[PDB]
């Protein structure tokens, strides 16, 4: 749960997700936040995403 | 005068440690018999329960709950009298409870500990109820405090804890005594070392005054808390959407109940406490006399709330109210309501005749009777109202269990049980206040 | 020379006799008697109340403080929840335990300050074993002193000497 | 009775308040009982491919 | 005199206040139910103050005792201050219309069956003016006992009183419920609550006790007497305003909670009341300032027992009913305009003036404190 | 129940039994008590992937009759188990959807049945009791009026 209230600080920008030897560049977190703004991800905080 | 006893300050020591001197009493070893097999009875059904599930009980889903919180309400209603002889008796300073006072706490104590197992155990899932409690747990969860199931867990888990810590402080001077009898006349000089309870004790100025405005303290203290604890095993039902429940009134009337539920078994203690074990030069049975009231305050204050309900129900109640009291008296448990009002009354308006009616084997035989429409009283209450309540779909009679039975049984079992247990132990009397109230401790002589 | 005793088995003379003491020479820090002798901090114990209502200051805000805190941090901010419309911890049915769980954590602190007054966990008590002291709920009604500035003295003795007393133990 | 448990309120104090000491710098709830390196049928070796 | 000021006052205030009933006329008959039924709260209080004391017998509160009776026969009084409430009575209750049954009136309002039986305004005459017979009877048989026990004192003292306390007790706390459920549950009678024949109970009992106090607290700075009635005469009164605010806030927050969450049709006392129309500043202020301020201020044990303090509490322990009641009576008509007109004030000022001129003129008319009675001295000397 | 004729003369009937008030608003979308600090106005139960689209399920119950096939596809999508006689005779069954049926005669006229015939699943509520009295937080308003 603490991506789904804190995400920005690990989603992945998608190009070459798959990837171990990742280092994220700088100005990462602003680099995101412009994504959930336009992508609109809105993660869940609920009990009804995955316990159902 | 409030006690008749040809008493003097040393009287009671010795009389009180003769009830604690030497261990041989040969109807103990058939009391710690018959209801230690009661506690057998409940464990041997409570543990063969959760192992199998909760529906051995005779709980539909609409009347969810039977007999186990039904007998929660008893077991914490019955137990608010011990502790608040102990507070109101102060606020109001009737210098008269203290015949009486430390053999109630343990009647409240015990109470609460037969009382909290219902709720850890009428639960199906009871291994899962530490999540109940507000720990910052293994994710971030926590309990949902608009919940009164919750309150009655931070209130019980307060009034086990504030009616002992007043109980146990209570008796303060008590180990004094008998740490002080334990070397010089006493069961083993290795008793004044179990005696540490004393804590320190010299009985001096600098905190006996403390411990006044303590006792002062958790009087006007631990009653604030007596009307929140059963107030709030009573905010859990009438909170509901419950027509027989959302009718205001009843946090003052199961409170009401608590007294004339409380009392009710005090006295059959007492009556017992008070043929073979007794203290007649300090339970005067002018005791009982002015105890009565208070429950026969209870006797008519439980009345006028009956009248409430069965009046609302004339008076701009919903169709359903209209109907959720027509079910009370006629209907399924006519054999309840019928019989449990006119019970938990008549007797009451029977009870005043012969100046309260002092005669003391009148008491064990009402006192019982007075009990017994409150165990109707909160099955009446609760259930009556739980089924037949919104739908027909939902109607259902309460068909209980001889399971529902053994636990009910066994809560009087573990009660008498650890009763007598710690009772045989502490002293019973409130032996520090009593030579020091009424009799000539007064400095006018 | 820890200090003395005095057997008063009159129950009315710890009153009128120790109040003569405090007055007329030395504190007398220490009364001993089971009961409240009634009316003795009128003049007698030196106290116009307790004290430690200033210190049950601190019971009632920190557990005020831990439910108010225990939902301002709960209901709303962290792990919220749309159980029934309810407005995240509106104040009614926080009542119930922003007053009840308070009494429990505040009257621990009134009790942990009874527990606090000269530290009663003192069972080492060098008068206590007193051959005679060990009658203490039924014989009499005792005084005593610490070897205060005013030194317990033969004049003491002498004191309590018409202060009728049984007798006179001299730790 | 006995002269040094001025003592017993340490061991009363401390001990108890090496009960919660003890308490939250042991949880590790979700740490300790997690972690394993199982022993599979044939070794994958993820390094490898 | 002691006796006529706040009698000329408030009379010559009431007499002003027929301005009320002559102009701006409906308003008047309301802020008359807020100050009627405070000065009969007054009554029902120091009443029932008077019955506890006599059950569980307390010698320790026996100084204030005699003046609880005086207030009394106030409510005899009441009676005939009934009467501007009968021409308006029919403009109040909403169920005295009569064109609202099953007459040709678009509103069939479920009441034809119901409550037709409970409520008809001729019946309505006799649901008051029984008890009349028995409110008044507690006077007339208390009132006339214990003025009486003075000057010709009796073989059986007390056990008279409690004859009243026998049977007289338990009849007084139903004709309180069934009031409350008469006068003001009916205001708006979509609404069913058990609780609320307590509220006004125990909201009338929380405020007499006060205003007992305070009489002392006034009447022993330069009054007949200063030092008899001693300081802790008074903590004890403090332990009763504690144990029985609680025995109101218990009530008015059991009042609260409970609807607060079901949100049922019969909330629709305040969803007019308390958020709409410049009330919930009323009930934020009125709670901030009718539990916390005394339950804080009263508290600690060092000027607990003060004379003048608890004297000073009963003003702003009384006054504040008005700001209590004032939540109830009245909103129902300025549910739509929350302008609280000079009419809801002379009535208050009037009442509690008028009631207190005729304390002050029996306490004339008679003695003060008993001239002899059992255990006075005990509890002088105390 | 309702004809024709009294629907032709009164469409709204299914408010008539129960109104709103003297001069309140309809009955759903009601306020309570609250409603500046009401959830559905505060971002934690408004801020997911799912208050595009609020749920709900109506009934046309003029055509309901005892299928009764409602039921059992609510037993298989989202599983239970079954009950047996000895047990659901103390009146327990484990069927979410109850269908229960009811009589209404002309007050027991000719004894002439006139059945109905209505499904009751749980309808989520807003205000929801059930949600706010789990202490162990096992319900929520979800969004999207799911009250899972
Ligand atoms: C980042 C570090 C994450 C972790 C760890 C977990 N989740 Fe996640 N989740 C994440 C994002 C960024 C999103 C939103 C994507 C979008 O565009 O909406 C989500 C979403 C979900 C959902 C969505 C609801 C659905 O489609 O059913 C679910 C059910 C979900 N996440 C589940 C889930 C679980 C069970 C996790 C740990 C056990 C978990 N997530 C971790 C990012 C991250
Ligand atoms: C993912 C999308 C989740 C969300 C959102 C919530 N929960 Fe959670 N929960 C999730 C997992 C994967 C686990 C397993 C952890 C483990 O112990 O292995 C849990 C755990 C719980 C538990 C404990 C169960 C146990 O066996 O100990 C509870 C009681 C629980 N979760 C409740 C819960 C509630 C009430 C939530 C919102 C209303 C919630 N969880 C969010 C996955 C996810
Ligand atoms: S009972 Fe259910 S499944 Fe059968 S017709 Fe009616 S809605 Fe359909
Ligand atoms: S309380 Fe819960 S299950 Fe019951 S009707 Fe409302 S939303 Fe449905």
């Amino acid at each position: 749960l603490e991506c789904h209230r804190q995400p920005e600080l690990y989603l992945r920008p998608q190009s070459e997700i798959t990837t171990m030897g990742y280092q994220p560049p700088a100005d990462y977190i602003e680099r995101n936040l412009e994504r959930i703004r336009k992508e609109g991800i809105r993660p869940p905080t609920n009990c009804s995403a995955c316990h159902y | 005068v409030l006690v008749q006893g040809g008493l003097t300050f040393h009287d009671i020591t010795e009389l009180v440690a003769q009830h604690t001197e030497k261990k041989t009493p040969k109807a103990w070893w058939a009391a710690f018999s018959v209801a230690f097999l009661g506690m057998l009875t409940l464990v041997a059904m409570l543990a063969y329960q959760v192992w199998n599930g909760v529906g051995v009980w005779g709980n539909n889903i609409p009347v969810g709950w039977g007999w186990p919180i039904v007998n929660f309400v008893f077991w914490v209603g019955i137990g608010h009298a011990g502790t608040l002889i102990s507070a109101i008796l102060f606020l109001f300073r009737q210098r008269w409870r203290t015949s009486i006072n430390r053999a109630a706490e343990a009647m409240t104590i015990f109470a609460v500990i037969c009382a909290l197992i219902f709720p850890t155990f009428h639960v199906g899932r009871v291994w899962a109820i530490y999540w109940t409690l507000p720990i910052p747990n293994q994710m971030e969860m926590w309990p949902q405090f608009k919940s009164p199931l919750l309150w009655d867990v931070f209130a019980v888990s307060s009034y086990f804890i504030v009616s002992l810590v007043f109980w146990y402080v209570g008796l303060i001077p008590d180990l004094a005594t008998l740490r002080d009898r334990a070397a010089l006349m006493g069961r083993r000089l290795r008793a004044k070392i179990l005696g540490f309870f004393a804590l320190g004790w010299c009985g001096a100025n600098r905190h006996w005054r403390n411990y006044e405005k303590v006792y002062m303290l958790l009087a006007g203290l631990a009653t604030p808390l007596v009307l929140s604890v059963h107030s709030v095993v009573s905010f859990d039902f009438a909170v509901s959407i419950i027509p027989g429940w959302h009718t205001t009134i009843f946090p003052p009337y199961f409170v009401a109940g608590a007294i004339f539920s409380g009392f009710a078994m005090v006295v059959t203690l007492m009556v017992i406490a008070r043929k073979a074990y007794g203290l007649e030069n300090v339970i005067t049975i002018d005791h009982l006399e002015k105890m009565n009231i208070i429950m026969l305050v209870t006797g008519t204050m439980v009345g006028f709330a009956y009248i409430t309900e069965f009046f609302i129900a004339w008076y701009s109640g919903v169709p359903y109210e209209q109907y959720a009291f027509i079910n009370r008296a006629t209907g399924p448990y006519a054999w309840a309501y019928w019989t449990m009002m006119s019970c938990n009354l008549i007797f009451p308006q029977f009870f005043w005749i012969k100046k309260l009616r002092r005669n003391i084997p009148f008491m064990f035989i009402a006192s019982i009777v007075v009990n017994i429409g409150m165990w109707f009283e909160r099955f009446v209450i609760t259930i009556t109202s739980l089924h037949r309540d919104y739908l027909p779909s939902s109607w259902d009679y309460f068909v209980p269990t001889w399971v529902d039975v053994l636990t009910l049984i066994g809560s009087f079992g573990l009660f008498f049980t650890l009763f007598l247990l710690f009772l045989r132990f502490v002293p019973m009397v409130a032996i520090a206040e009593v030579k020091g109230v009424l009799p000539e401790a007064d400095p006018h002589f | 020379i820890y200090g003395l005793l005095a057997e008063f088995s009159d129950p009315a003379a710890l009153l009128h006799a120790a109040r003569q003491v405090r007055k007329a020479g030395y504190r007398h820090f220490d009364a001993h008697s089971p009961f409240p002798i009634h009316g003795m901090d009128e003049a007698m114990g030196l106290g116009n109340s307790k004290v430690a209502f200033i210190t049950f200051f601190t019971g009632t805000i920190a557990g005020f403080a831990l439910a108010w805190w225990m939902q301002w941090w709960m209901g709303a901010v962290d792990y919220p929840l749309n159980i029934s419309g309810k407005p995240f911890f509106a104040l009614p049915p926080s009542v119930p335990i922003i007053f009840e769980l308070t009494i429990l954590f505040s009257a621990l602190a009134g009790v942990a300050t009874m527990l606090a007054l000269n530290g009663l966990p003192r069972p080492y008590n060098p008068l206590f074993y007193s051959k005679n002291f060990m009658r203490v709920t039924d014989d009499g009604f005792f005084l005593f002193v610490a070897a205060s500035d005013p030194k317990f003295d033969p004049t003491a003795t002498r004191q309590l000497l018409e202060q009728l007393g049984g007798y006179n133990i001299e730790v | 009775f006995s002269r040094k448990t001025n003592r017993l309120p340490a061991l009363s104090l401390a001990g108890s308040v090496f009960g919660g000491v003890l308490a939250v710098f042991l949880v590790w709830y979700y740490f300790s009982p997690e972690f394993y390196e199982v022993g599979y049928a044939p070794p994958y070796s993820h390094r490898i491919h | 005199r002691i006796w006529a000021v706040p009698l000329a006052i408030g009379v010559g205030l009431l007499i002003v206040s027929l301005v009320g009933w002559a102009i701006d006329a409906r308003q008047f008959y309301f802020s008359y139910l807020v100050g009627w039924t405070f000065c009969l709260t007054l009554a029902l209080g120091s009443l029932f103050f008077v019955m506890i004391q006599h059950l569980t017998r307390a010698q320790w509160v026996v100084a204030v005792r005699r003046l609880p009776e005086a207030l009394v026969w106030t409510f005899p009084v009441l009676i005939v201050l009934f009467i501007p409430i009968l021409f308006g009575l029919h403009d109040l209750y909403h169920w005295t219309h009569h064109e609202l049954y099953d007459p040709s009136s678009p509103e069939y309002d479920p009441i034809l069956a119901g409550k037709h039986a409970y409520l008809n305004v001729p019946f309505f005459l006799v649901r008051i003016a029984f008890y009349f017979f028995i409110w008044t009877l507690l006077a007339y048989k208390l009132y006339t006992l214990s003025v009486r026990q003075d000057v010709d004192p009796d073989p059986s003292i007390p056990a008279q009183q409690r004859k009243v306390s026998a049977w007289g007790m338990p009849l007084y706390g139903v004709t309180v419920a069934f009031a409350s459920y008469d006068f003001l549950m009916s205001l708006d009678p979509h609404w069913y609550s058990t609780i609320f024949g307590v509220y006004f109970f125990a909201g009338s009992f929380f405020v007499a006790l006060g205003f007992i106090t305070t009489c002392y607290a006034i009447l022993v700075r330069r009054g007949t007497l200063q030092g008899i009635v001693r300081a802790p005469h008074f903590q004890d009164l403090g332990k009763l305003m504690f144990g029985f605010t609680a025995f109101w806030a218990y009530i008015a927050f059991s009042q609260y909670m409970l609807i607060w969450y079901g949100n049922l049709p019969e909330e629709t006392l305040w969803y007019r009341h308390r958020l709409e129309h410049g009330w919930e500043v009323l009930s934020q202020v009125l709670i901030w300032g009718h539990f916390v301020l005394p339950f804080l201020i009263l508290l600690p044990w060092a000027a607990k027992r003060t004379p003048v303090l608890v004297g000073t509490m009963g003003i702003w322990f009384a006054i504040i009913h008005w700001i209590d009641l004032f939540w109830v009576a009245m909103p129902v008509l300025h549910t739509e305009h929350m302008t609280f007109h000079w009419l809801d004030v002379t009535c208050w000022l009037g009442l509690f003036g008028v009631v207190v001129g005729l304390f002050f003129y029996r306490i004339s008319r008679h003695s003060l404190v008993p001239q002899n009675d059992p255990y006075l001295a005990r509890s002088l000397a105390l | 129940l309702a004809t024709v004729e009294e629907f032709r003369k009164n469409p709204d009937f299914a408010k008539e039994a129960e109104p709103p008030l003297e001069g309140l608003e309809p009955w759903d979308q009601y306020p309570t008590l609250w409603e500046e600090n009401h959830p559905s106005k505060q971002p934690a139960f408004q801020d997911s992937d799912y208050y595009r689209n609020q749920w709900a399920m109506v009934i046309d119950l003029n055509a309901c009759t005892g299928c009764n096939a409602c039921i059992v596809a609510c037993d298989s999508e989202n599983n239970i188990p079954m009950v047996g006689k000895n047990e659901v005779g103390r009146g327990r069954e484990m069927h979410w959807l109850r269908i229960d049926r009811y009589f209404v005669s002309d007050e027991a006229h000719a004894d002439d049945p006139q059945i109905v015939v209505q499904p009751v699943p749980c309808m989520h509520c807003e205000n929801a009791p059930c949600e706010s009295v789990c202490p162990v937080a096992a319900t929520v308003h979800s969004p999207d009026g799911l009250n899972e």
